[PDB]
C-alpha cells in the first residue's frame, strides 16, 4: 500500500559497477546511471548501530554537501532511496584520488603540475572556510582528481560547521597522521587552521609520495612531531602552557625545526619548501591560512601551476 | 530549487487531501492543531521555539505531497518534531520523545511498560515515519524562518522593545495560523508581520529622506497591496482564535 515519492528516486536508477571504498570504509560503489550512461558514486548511509532514528551524523553532513558548492569540492547529486530499506548518497564520479595517484610508482607528477594541484586544494580549503565549515578529515585519500584534472575535496563525514564566542568542539578528529598539534594537545576550541595543517602533510607528500609522520599513538605523534617541527615551547607556541595535557604527556625538549632541512632532499624549490614550512607551523594562530598560502611566491614563480595529463 | 516549495493559491486548494474529499476549512483545521501538538510538546520536551518552528514547516510541506487522510497529524507531528530537534542541534531522545507524546494525546492514558510488544511497536512506527518525511522534503531540512528577518527589519525601523516583541508574536502566529509559509518567503512574511504589528499598536514610521517606505529596504518585491491583503487575512484569524489576541492587547 505504498506511498508518494516526488523528491527521492530509488537508487536502482543506478546500476551498480564496482566497490570502490576499500577496507569496506563507507561500502562505496561505482555506479553508471541506467539512461544516459553518467557515472556516479554511491554511498550507503549505515546506520547498523543508530538506534535513535536516522544518523544525526548524515543529517549533518547532508545539510553541510547541500551548502557548499564549488569547483574543488565534491557534488552531492541527490539522495536515493530504496524502496527494510536504505538511504544512498550520490555524488558525481571522480577518475583518481590523491592516495591512489601518489602510490602508484608509474605516476608522475611535475613541478608545474604539483604546483596545480596544491593551488586547487587550497582554493577548496579557503572556500568551505570562507563557508563556515571545518573539514576536520584532511588526508591525501580524501582528495580526489577528475578525469579532466580537476581537484575535489570529498567525504564530509567527519565534517561540521563552525563560528565564533568559548567554542567546545569534539577532540578526536582527524587521522592519527594529519592531526594537528591544537588537537593531540586537548584543544576543543579550534578552527579552520587544523585543516591547513593537514595541507601541509599532503603537500609534502606530493614529493615523499608517503604519508611523512606515522605515529602509532598520540604520544608517538607528537614525538614525531616535535622531531621535524621542534618542540612545543611557549616561547616557540605562546600559551602552549595552559593546557593539562601538556606537561602530563611531556615529550623532549632538545629538539629544533628540520622541517626545511629534512625535507631539503625531496623538495628542490625554494619556494615549495617555503610554503610547506608556513603551513606545518606548530602554533595554529601563527599558522598561514589559505588565503595567504595562494598569494605565497610559490604559486607566482617559474615554473608557473600547469594543466593536468599525465 | 526556488520554486518547489511554494504554492499559488490554486495549488493550495487541489492539496493531497482535498482530492480524498476533505474540505478546505477542515484542512486548515489539521494544520492548526499539528501545530498546536508541535507546540505542546515542543514546550514540555524544553527545545527552542525555533526548532517547534522547523518542525511546523515540515509539517505544512509534508501535507503538500502527503494527504491527511493517510497520515493523521498525531501521528507526523512527534515524528517531525523528533526530527527538526536533530536537525536543529537540540537533539531529543527517541523514547523521550514518544514518552512526551504520549501524555500530550493521551493525559489519561497509561503509559505502557516499554518493554511491551506495543510499546515496542510504536517506537519503530515513529522512525518509520521520520524516514517517510525525509523521503518526502527530498532531505531538504535547512529550513529559514521569518523570525530572523524580523529583527533585522524591526531594529532598521527603529522600534520599542514592546513593538518588536508584537512582530514576532505575529511571526510565531502566522505559522500556526496560516499556510503563508508555503507561499511566500521569509522575508515578505516579515514585512508582513512587522505591518500588522504597527497597525495594532498605532505605530507609524514615517518615509525615508526618499519617499521610500521601510518594507522596500528588505525586499522591492513587496507592495501595500500586497501587505494591506496579507495583514487583513492574519488579522481575521487572529480574531477567531480564542485568547491569542488577549496576549498583546494593551489593557492598560
Ligand atoms: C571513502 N570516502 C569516499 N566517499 C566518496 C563518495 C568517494 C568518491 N570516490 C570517487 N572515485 C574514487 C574513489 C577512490 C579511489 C579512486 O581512484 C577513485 N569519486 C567520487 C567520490 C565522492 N564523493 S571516496
Amino acid at each position: 500500500d505504498s506511498v508518494e515519492c516526488p523528491f527521492c528516486d530509488e537508487v536502482s536508477k543506478y546500476e551498480k559497477l564496482a566497490k570502490i571504498g576499500q577496507g569496506t570504509f563507507g561500502e562505496v560503489f561505482k555506479a553508471r546511471h541506467r539512461k544516459t550512461g553518467q557515472k556516479v558514486a554511491l554511498k550507503k548511509v549505515l546506520m547498523e548501530n543508530e538506534k535513535e532514528g536516522f544518523p544525526i551524523t548524515a543529517l549533518r553532513e547532508i545539510k553541510i554537501l547541500q551548502l557548499l558548492k564549488h569547483e574543488n569540492v565534491v557534488n552531492l547529486i541527490e539522495i536515493c532511496r530504496t524502496k527494510k530499506g536504505s538511504i544512498y548518497l550520490v555524488f558525481d564520479f571522480c577518475e583518481h584520488d590523491l592516495a591512489g595517484l601518489l602510490s602508484n610508482v608509474l605516476v608522475k607528477f611535475t613541478l608545474s603540475e604539483i604546483k596545480r594541484v596544491m593551488q586547487m586544494l587550497l582554493n577548496g580549503l579557503y572556500y568551505i572556510h570562507r563557508n563556515k565549515i571545518l573539514h576536520r578529515d584532511m588526508k591525501a585519500a580524501n582528495v580526489l582528481i577528475t578525469r579532466d584534472g580537476v581537484l575535489k575535496l570529498a567525504d564530509f563525514g567527519l565534517a561540521r560547521a563552525f563560528s565564533l564566542a568559548p567554542n567546545r568542539y569534539t577532540n578526536r578528529v582527524v587521522t592519527l597522521w594529519y592531526r594537528p598539534p591544537e588537537l593531540l594537545l586537548g584543544e576543543r576550541d579550534y578552527g579552520p587552521p587544523i585543516d591547513l595543517w593537514g595541507a601541509g602533510c599532503i603537500m609534502a607528500e606530493m614529493w615523499t609520495r608517503s604519508p611523512i609522520m606515522q605515529g602509532n599513538t598520540e604520544q608517538h605523534q607528537l614525538a614525531l612531531i616535535s622531531q621535524l617541527c621542534g618542540s612545543i615551547t611557549p616561547e616557540v607556541w605562546p600559551n602552549v602552557d595552559n593546557y593539562e595535557l601538556y606537561e602530563k604527556l611531556e615529550l623532549v625538549k632538545g629538539q629544533k625545526r628540520k622541517v626545511k632541512d629534512r625535507l631539503k632532499a625531496y623538495v628542490r624549490d625554494p619556494y615549495a619548501l617555503d610554503l610547506i614550512d608556513k603551513l606545518l607551523v606548530l602554533d595554529p594562530a601563527q599558522r598561514i591560512d589559505s588565503d595567504d598560502a595562494l598569494n605565497h611566491d610559490f604559486f607566482w614563480s617559474d615554473p608557473m601551476p600547469s594543466d593536468l595529463k599525465g | 530549487n526556488n520554486k518547489r516549495w511554494y504554492f499559488t493559491r490554486e495549488q493550495l486548494e487541489n492539496s493531497p487531501s482535498r482530492r480524498f474529499g476533505v474540505d478546505p476549512d477542515k484542512e486548515l483545521s489539521y494544520r492548526q492543531q499539528a501545530a498546536n501538538l508541535l507546540q505542546d510538546m515542543g514546550q514540555r520536551l524544553n527545545v527552542s521555539q525555533l526548532t517547534i518552528n522547523t518542525a511546523i514547516v515540515y509539517m505544512h510541506r509534508f501535507y503538500m505531497i502527503q494527504s491527511f487522510t493517510r497520515f493523521p497529524g498525531n501521528s507526523v507531528a512527534p515524528a517531525a518534531l523528533f526530527l527538526a530537534a536533530k536537525v536543529e542541534g537540540q537533539p531529543k531522545k527517541l523514547e523521550h520523545v514518544i514518552k512526551v507524546a504520549h501524555t500530550c494525546l493521551h493525559p489519561q492514558e497509561s503509559l505502557p511498560d516499554t518493554r511491551s510488544e506495543a510499546y515496542l511497536q510504536q517506537v519503530q512506527d515513529l522512525v518509520i515515519l521520520e524516514s517517510i518525511i525525509l523521503q518526502t522534503l527530498g532531505f531538504e531540512l535547512t529550513i529559514d524562518h521569518p523570525h530572523t528577518h524580523v529583527v533585522k527589519c524591526t531594529q532598521l525601523v527603529r522600534a520599542s522593545k514592546d513593538l518588536a516583541q508584537t512582530s514576532y508574536f505575529m511571526a510565531t502566529n502566522s505559522l500556526h495560523l496560516t499556510t503563508f509559509s508555503l507561499q511566500y518567503t521569509p522575508p515578505v512574511v516579515a514585512c508582513v508581520c512587522i505591518h500588522l504589528a504597527c497597525k495594532w499598536s498605532n505605530w507609524e514610521i514615517p518615509v525615508s529622506t526618499d519617499g521610500k517606505h521601510w518594507w522596500e529596504y528588505v525586499d522591492a518585491t513587496v507592495t501595500l497591496e500586497l501587505l494591506d491583503e496579507l495583514t487583513h487575512e492574519l488579522l481575521q484569524i487572529l480574531e477567531k482564535t480564542p485568547n491569542r489576541l488577549k496576549r498583546i492587547w494593551n489593557w492598560r
